[PDB]
DNA sequence: GGAAAACACCCAAGACACCAGGCACGAGACAGAAAAAAACA
DNA sequence: TGTTTTTTTCTGTCTCGTGCCTGGTGTCTTGGGTGTTTTCC
């Protein structure tokens, strides 16, 4: 949870994309090569910030806004594995 | 659309708050010459327990939530949310007391 | 110009389509600026007893003019 | 040629007024006289006036400056105040 | 205070 | 017969609009009943200038249309116009015929 | 949706002034922008001398005297006084 | 009644202007020039001053009225309130 | 393509002004010049269609962004 | 303030622009945002005046230091290009 | 009004020992006005351009970038997000 | 011209009350805007 | 052949009627700030 927004319906939120760049594709974190090269329509806007097929990814992360209704705030069993996907950058 | 004030307890709709204003806490947070500002942080859409109260002198429950010297109307028991610091050194400021509607504090 | 101005408006943020009307209202905009600052530089260069402009009267009268500080 | 440059850093150093109070607020009231009768006038508007008007006349000999060291001259002459306020924009 | 507050015989049903 | 508020007061210019343009242009809570009537009537009356002045130096170069050239020349060969439209650049209006004295030979 | 402009009043008036002559649709579109322009300009005028005086009305004094100010010379004093016999007319009629 | 007053306006004043203003050399036709500069400038900044004046129903100038005057000339003032 | 602003465009630009003579030097100052104009210009149409959440700059942000300093434009639906 | 750990008055800025006539509502975070803002170049200003007034010597910063520190700097002058400051004089230059 | 008690806050927080005088108090205030009205004037500005009734934060950040210039703004932008989420957070 | 003093008086600020005037709600409609048909250059 | 005046359908925004709150105006009192005048330096 990178932002609370003061709504409370919504919030934005750190995650590893889903994408097979031209059913889903196992999470890995973006790779802009790849993606320039099976997609070289991506857009830049800041430096590390990097907009691809309209998700806005930072540094490899996604950072895209998701509902309250689309969480589950209890009971969080967390994994070695995503905890040092998260916490290597 | 009807949201809780967190002051006082009563329930009103939002538009309501915006172009009259609380009806009891005017008097300390001008909510009726106040912009949309003020009715976002001191009112809370979000609440439970809706109470209607006729007659707030003897009703003991009026008592119990505090709300004996205003207006009788939509209350709520929990109101989500709690004012904000400078609000509060201003009710201070006033001479009143803010005790939160919250539940957390008791 | 239509080149040039996306040039410019490519460094901020990309995607950035632009109406024919913008581009001609900033051509009309370019070119009322650029003749009223050679109208100055005229006056300048007319003012040194000389009838030839120079980049020395362009610096002049934009610093006159308060847009150079 | 020595006390010109003396002048300069003694004045461009300084920060006092330079146009005489008494002329000054005679001149205003003058002015003001032909647009309104029995006109009165606060001490501090009064110094206003005299402060912008001291600091634009600074800033239009600075440019009018500017212009003579273009025409390979030291001395400032009437056509660069009107050159100056020409190109600056007023008429 | 918020403890003196508690129901008593004489309060309403 | 409702009659319209510029047929009352003699004006082209539409009162009604130019006073929902006023009270829903953000100025200040209450619009005066005379100020939508003074400033149309003070549009009129400057359209009515510059659209004189632009007829007339058309009808030196022998043209029945209005062109953004005369236009131009209209509005920069009036003093007082000059003078209030100091900042604008009229669009496809182009520049005043002005040769500059010691400019020309000998 | 539509949207509102002064063409057909710029017209009215330029028959009322130029019984023979007509205009381009350029022009019509420099008149609406100038007619605007001025508006945005003696509104804010306006409502900022009735701020600077704690009032809340804009009436004919506030638009009268924010014309003095933006109008430069005798444009000024003819509009005013146009602008006066407007305002009387209405208040003749009812 | 006044008359003739601008030229109250000494000419060391305007050498001292000048000397502020980095001015090495002047002309002796450069003080009446001066002179109507100042004068006009005087005259635009009083026009608006006597007119915020006279639609407040006053019969005095204030400071802030000189100041919202000169900044509607693009002649902001600090530290004469505003 | 800074050099796509021709030597006879900004010559008949010049020429427009009432200008004689013209040294060879002047042609990168008003590049550059015109190209700081463009700068400012571009740079508040592009945060002004940037703060309307739209992707296509549009007429009514240039004569905005142009008013805004100064430099008001009629005929664009100003 | 001293929930959003400011010095400035919050409720101050808020209650200006709500009788101050720029629109009907006020969210909750522009005052809070405008404050942050003021504070900010106030405090850096301030810091640039307190640092000529130590080059000059002083220990009561005078309308002279404003003046050095606002036209020494690009950012600052270019922001107060058309500001004239009473009692500052003139940048020393020759 | 003045904002007297805020500047010498501010003041005795990046200087301590420096004092000020009236004169700097009077142009401190009429600064801040100055910077106050722009900043509001413009972000009411781009309230009415884009149809809307409401200033929130994005149309004082908007015009605040539109107003101050280079690397200040951005400082300013920042301090201003920094004090929405302290507004926020805490 | 400045400093200082000493009156004169004119005028800006502030409180109480009263009412003329502008917003607010709502129905009717007729004048403004677009489609389109034709005229003139 | 295309820019533009005039006809027509259509709609939406202006006017009018009643009410109701309150901002603006008037009056009266009071302090204080600026204009006028003398005189020495
Ligand atoms: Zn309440």
């Amino acid at each position: 949870v990178d932002e609370v927004l003061e709504n409370g319906l919504e919030a934005r939120l750190k995650l590893v994309p889903r994408l097979d760049y031209g059913f889903r594709p196992a999470q890995r974190l973006f790779s802009e090569a790849e993606a320039r090269v099976h997609e070289p329509t991506i857009r830049r806007d800041r430096d590390g910030f990097v907009t691809y097929g309209g998700e806005e990814y930072y540094e490899g992360f996604l950072y895209k806004t998701f509902r309250l209704q689309n969480l589950i705030v209890n009971s969080i069993n967390p994994t070695l594995n995503e905890l040092s996907l998260f916490q290597s950058n | 659309r009807e949201r809780a004030c967190m002051l006082c307890g009563i329930v009103l709709p939002g538009r309501v708050f915006m172009q009259n204003g609380c009806p009891n806490c005017d008097s300390v947070l001008n909510l009726r010459d106040s912009d949309q500002a003020t009715v976002n942080e001191c009112t809370s859409s979000s609440f439970e327990g809706l109470v209607a109260v006729g007659d707030n002198e003897h009703s003991w429950v009026a008592k119990w939530l505090r709300v004996d010297r205003f207006q009788p109307g939509l209350y709520a028991v929990r109101v989500d949310g709690r004012l904000p610091s400078d609000i509060v050194a201003a009710l201070e400021q006033y001479g009143v007391y803010y005790r939160p509607r919250d539940g957390s504090v008791i | 110009f239509q080149r040039l101005v996306r040039e410019i408006a490519q460094d901020f943020k990309t995607d950035l389509r632009f109406q024919s009307a913008a581009i001609g209202a900033l051509q009309e905009a370019s070119e009322a600026y650029l003749v009223g600052l050679f109208e100055d530089t005229n006056l300048c260069a007319i003012h040194a007893k000389r009838v030839t402009i120079m980049p020395k009267d362009i610096q002049l009268a934009r610093r006159i003019r308060g847009e150079r500080a | 040629g020595t006390v010109a440059l003396r002048e300069i850093r003694r004045y461009q150093k300084s920060t006092e007024l330079l146009i005489r109070k008494l002329p000054f607020q005679r001149l205003v009231r003058e002015i003001a006289q032909d647009f309104k009768t029995d006109l009165r006038f606060q001490s501090a508007a009064i110094g206003a006036l005299q402060e912008a008007s001291e600091a634009y006349l600074v800033g239009l000999f600075e440019d009018t400056n500017l212009c003579a060291i273009h025409a390979k001259r030291v001395t400032i002459m009437p056509k660069d105040i009107q050159l100056a306020r020409r190109i600056r924009g007023e008429r | 205070p918020q403890r003196l507050l508690i129901p008593t015989v004489d309060d309403p049903g | 017969k409702a009659k319209t508020r510029s047929s009352r007061a003699g004006l082209q210019f539409p009162v009604g609009r130019v006073h929902r343009l006023l009270r829903k242009g953000n100025y200040s809570e209450r619009v005066g009943a005379g100020a939508p009537v003074y400033l149309a009537a003070v549009l009129e009356y400057l359209t009515a200038e510059i659209l004189e002045l632009a007829g007339n130096a058309a009808r030196d170069n022998k043209k029945t249309r209005i062109i953004p050239r005369h236009l131009q020349l209209a509005i920069r060969n009036d003093e007082e116009l000059n003078k209030l439209l100091g900042r604008v650049t009229i669009a496809q209006g182009g520049v005043l015929p002005n040769i500059q004295a010691v400019l020309l030979p000998k | 949706s539509r949207k509102e402009s002064y063409s057909i009043y710029v017209y009215k008036v330029l028959k009322q002034v130029h019984p023979d002559t007509g205009i381009s649709s350029k022009a019509m579109g420099i008149m609406n922008s100038f007619v605007n322009d001025i508006f945005e300009r003696i509104a804010g005028e306006a409502s900022r001398l009735a701020h600077y005086n704690k009032r809340s009305t804009i009436t004919s004094r506030e638009i009268q005297t924010a014309v003095r100010l933006l109008l430069p010379g005798e444009l000024a004093k003819h509009a005013v006084s146009e602008g006066t016999k407007a305002v009387t007319c209405y208040t003749s009629a009812k | 009644v006044l008359r003739d007053n601008i030229q109250g306006i000494t000419k060391p004043a305007i050498r001292r202007l000048a000397r502020r203003g980095g001015v090495k050399r002047i002309s002796g036709l450069i003080y009446e020039e001066t002179r109507g500069v100042l004068k006009v400038f005087l005259e635009n900044v009083i026009r608006d001053a006597v007119t915020y004046t006279e639609h407040a129903k006053r019969k005095t100038v204030t400071a802030m009225d000189v100041v919202y005057a000169l900044k509607r000339q693009g002649r902001t003032l600090y530290g004469f309130g505003g």
